[PDB]
RNA sequence: UAUUCCUCAAUGACCGAUAGCGUACAAGUACCGUGAGGGAAAGGUGAAAAGAACCCUAUGACGGGAGUGCAAUAGAGAACCUGAGAUCCGAUGCGAACAAUCAGUCGAAGGAGUAGUCAAGCGCACUCACUCUAACGGCGUACCUUUUGCAUGAUGGGUCAGC
């Protein structure tokens, strides 16, 4: 099966519309190492390890 | 599984159509698939009722 | 409803008056239309013409 | 599968080489046409 | 017609029909055919609108359009339908006077 | 003229004394231009030599609109007709006339509404 | 004095569509918010967009006397580069054309206006209102600063 | 008298980079074929290289400054004069998730941006002002070819530029 017609820029934009990226709602930055990370990601242990 | 369709033969030349539905309509008249055509999809996890279910025993201490 | 009784009538505008129809159960129907006139419609499922 | 070209250097020189062309009148015409066109490879 | 004139006439067209000469030429020629036809059709539509406005104006006083316009003809009143509809919309008392005059001229049957 | 005030203020006659395409405007300058200058005392007529270029007439109006009409290879009567059409114009933009009756007071007796009583 | 500062990165060896998928996310964001958002977006193009935004902020601060802490991303768009064409061999002796694409990325920054700072402050107060896309880009995430604590006496 | 593998001089209402020789550029090359044989593509920074020291951010300057230059999108490494179109990503204004169809045409509510003219008092009403958009209404089954006759579910064309 082949496409019967060329797809217009309008229909292509409609198709690719919901596939746009969205911003992450919550971002954690460690005050010690400065790493920017999602919740439930390990970067540092505290001092007197 | 969903509609108890018979499927195709396991041998005698059958080519990659062992569990498929076969024909889904007629040709050009009607030129379309009718509503309610039995096709694959989600099965179960739906509300159903069983009628005339017989109560055998009541346990009032445990509410069983 | 079409505001075609107004001298300011415009076909692209909805400017009709509000029509309140009272006593709809007492409308006059002649002939044998009570038993012979049918409303028919199709639900979109084959074989399901309702009347 | 087995393909049409099976290389052999001595068969190439015996069929299309310089002295193979020089041995026949048609081969000498091939060489003359070949030089007249200006090909860098006169014989194979 | 030149390619630049066609692109001028295709301004505001949707899709590739404003942009590509093979597609634009057909749509522009069809637009020009519509324009030629609609110069004729506008006169029919506007006379229909004037007659609707006159009929609405005269039926408020109990006179149908045909009796009204024939009563005006019978009295040698030669106002045309465009001006009569403008009177029915904007000068209703003068239009009512004309309706009374035409009803005395030609009441019609009933 | 808009309410009695003439709108065309300047008529520029741009021409070449060498080029063959300015023959008609040169004959217009010699023959018809003094009569038009006489009949229009409110109009300023300046004449400009532009060698090597095709001739034109330019009309500058009260509303600061300028209209140029090329008159290359024209007969003198066509040049005079173009100058007359420049004089008779109000200097407006050439767009489609939306109506043929401009009024700010469409009704003397009041527009028909549903509240009108007879 | 200058209002708009840009940075351009040419000859990025990626698809323009894939780069624009990430570049469209950071449009209308403050520069620090966008830089934080790119570090949690798992894409190849995230590092490239990060580099161009970083270069643009540096250009604005160093060459044009703009304040780097008040920059918003006005534009981020992609242009094509020099595409490289190869033959793509199929079965049965047929072939198509394969392209190794290239792209350029342009990021334009500008300083936030005081009205826009007032709106940003108004967006950070607590309410249940729906945000438009532009207002969401102004306040894209909640930033949480955490300190590592050893022997926080729990589990 | 015939012819041009050749030489010297000259001419052209001959061509000017898809043209003119197949070749304006290291072409009978690259490439294809066992072989005979077939056979390309690809010209142009600037007057002069003065071809961008140094700084900043990237792993890395082709970026942003600085400087050279008349001009730097005139900033290139077989390619930078001009720099169209299809095509791709953005910015602003208006429309847009209760309404269907060669996508226009004739009317047109509203929205948005923007000028100027001047008698009389320095406003204000005039230029149907102008530009963009278009809710809503009426009308409207592409083009070419071939045919007795094509919206035709007959043919041809993905689009653009050059020929
Ligand atoms: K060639
Ligand atoms: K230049
Ligand atoms: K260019
Ligand atoms: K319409
Ligand atoms: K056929
Ligand atoms: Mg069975
Ligand atoms: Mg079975
Ligand atoms: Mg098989
Ligand atoms: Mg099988
Ligand atoms: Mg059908
Ligand atoms: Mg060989
Ligand atoms: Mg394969
Ligand atoms: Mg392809
Ligand atoms: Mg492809
Ligand atoms: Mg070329
Ligand atoms: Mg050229
Ligand atoms: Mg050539
Ligand atoms: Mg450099
Ligand atoms: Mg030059
Ligand atoms: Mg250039
Ligand atoms: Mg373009
Ligand atoms: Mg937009
Ligand atoms: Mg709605
Ligand atoms: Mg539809
Ligand atoms: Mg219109
Ligand atoms: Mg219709
Ligand atoms: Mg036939
Ligand atoms: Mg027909
Ligand atoms: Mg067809
Ligand atoms: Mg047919
Ligand atoms: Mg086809
Ligand atoms: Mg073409
Ligand atoms: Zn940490």
């Amino acid at each position: 099966a082949v496409p019967k017609k060329k797809v217009s820029k309008h229909k292509r934009g409609i198709r690719n519309g919901p596939k746009a990226l969205k911003p992450v709602p919550v971002i954690i930055r460690c005050r010690s190492c400065g790493r920017v990370k999602l919740p439930h990601f390990f970067c540092c242990s505290g001092e007197r390890g | 599984k969903r509609w108890k369709f018979k499927g195709g033969p396991a041998s005698h030349g059958c080519s990659k159509a062992h569990r498929k539905g076969g024909s889904t309509g007629q040709r050009d008249d009607p030129g379309k698939v009718f509503k309610g055509r039995k096709m694959p999809g989600h099965m179960g996890a739906a509300q159903r009722t069983v009628k005339n279910v017989w109560v055998y025993k009541i346990d009032p201490a445990r509410n069983l | 409803l079409q505001a075609k009784d107004k001298p300011t009538y415009c076909p692209n505008r909805d400017d009709g008056d509000i029509c309140i129809v009272l006593n709809a159960k007492d409308i006059g129907i002649t002939g044998r239309k009570l038993t012979d006139k049918f409303y028919r419609w199709h639900t979109g499922y084959v074989g399901h013409l309702k009347e | 599968p087995k393909r049409t070209f099976q290389p052999s250097t001595i068969r190439r020189k015996r069929n299309h080489g310089f002295f193979a062309r020089k041995a026949t009148k048609g081969g000498r015409r091939v060489i003359a046409r070949r030089i007249a066109k200006g090909r860098h490879r006169v014989t194979a | 017609m030149n390619k630049k004139e066609i692109f001028k006439l295709a301004k505001g067209f949707r899709g590739r029909a404003k942009n590509c000469i093979r597609i634009a030429r057909e749509r522009v020629e069809k637009a020009l055919q519509y324009s030629y036809r609609d110069r004729r059709n506008k006169k029919r539509e506007m006379r229909g609108l004037w007659i609707e406005r006159i009929n609405a104006g005269s039926r408020q006083h109990g006179v149908n359009y045909g009796n009204f316009i024939h009563g005006l003809m019978k009295e040698n009143i030669q106002l045309n339908r465009k001006v009569l509809s403008e009177l029915s919309m904007h000068e209703p008392y003068s239009f009512k006077a004309l309706v009374d005059v035409s009803r005395n001229s030609f009441p019609g049957n009933k | 003229a808009l309410r009695g005030v003439w709108q065309l203020q300047k008529l520029v006659v741009s021409y070449c004394n060498w080029g063959g395409s300015s023959r008609g405007i040169r004959a217009f300058m010699e023959s018809e231009l003094p009569a038009l200058i006489e009949k229009n005392p409110q109009l300023e007529v300046v004449t400009e030599l532009s060698r090597g270029q095709h001739p034109y007439l330019k009309g500058i109006y009260r509303n600061r609109n300028e209209r140029v009409v090329c008159v290359k290879n024209m007969d003198p009567d066509q040049v005079l007709l173009n100058a007359t059409r420049l004089r008779n114009s109000l200097g407006r933009k050439v767009v489609k006339l939306r109506t043929r009756h401009v009024t700010k007071h469409p009704s003397v007796q009041g527009t028909w509404t549903t509240a009108v009583k007879f | 004095k200058r209002k708009k500062v840009q940075a351009v990165l040419k000859a990025i060896k990626q698809s323009p569509k894939k780069v624009n998928l990430v570049a469209a996310l950071v449009r209308g964001m403050r520069v620090e918010d966008a830089l934080m958002q790119l570090q949690v977006t798992v894409k190849r193009a995230s590092h490239t967009v990060y580099r161009v935004i970083h270069a643009a902020r540096a250009n604005a601060s160093h060459n044009h006397g703009l304040d780097p802490d008040r920059l918003i991303i006005a534009e981020a768009f992609v242009g094509k580069g020099l595409f490289k064409k190869r033959i793509s061999i199929h079965g049965k002796g047929k072939c198509g054309l394969m392209i190794r694409p290239e792209c350029r990325l342009t990021v334009i920054v500008r300083e936030t206006t005081p009205e826009e700072e007032a709106e940003i402050a108004r967006l950070k107060v607590h309410n249940f209102k729906k945000l438009t896309k532009r207002e969401r880009r102004l306040n894209p995430h909640k930033l949480i600063e955490t300190t590592p604590i050893w022997n926080r006496r729990g589990t």
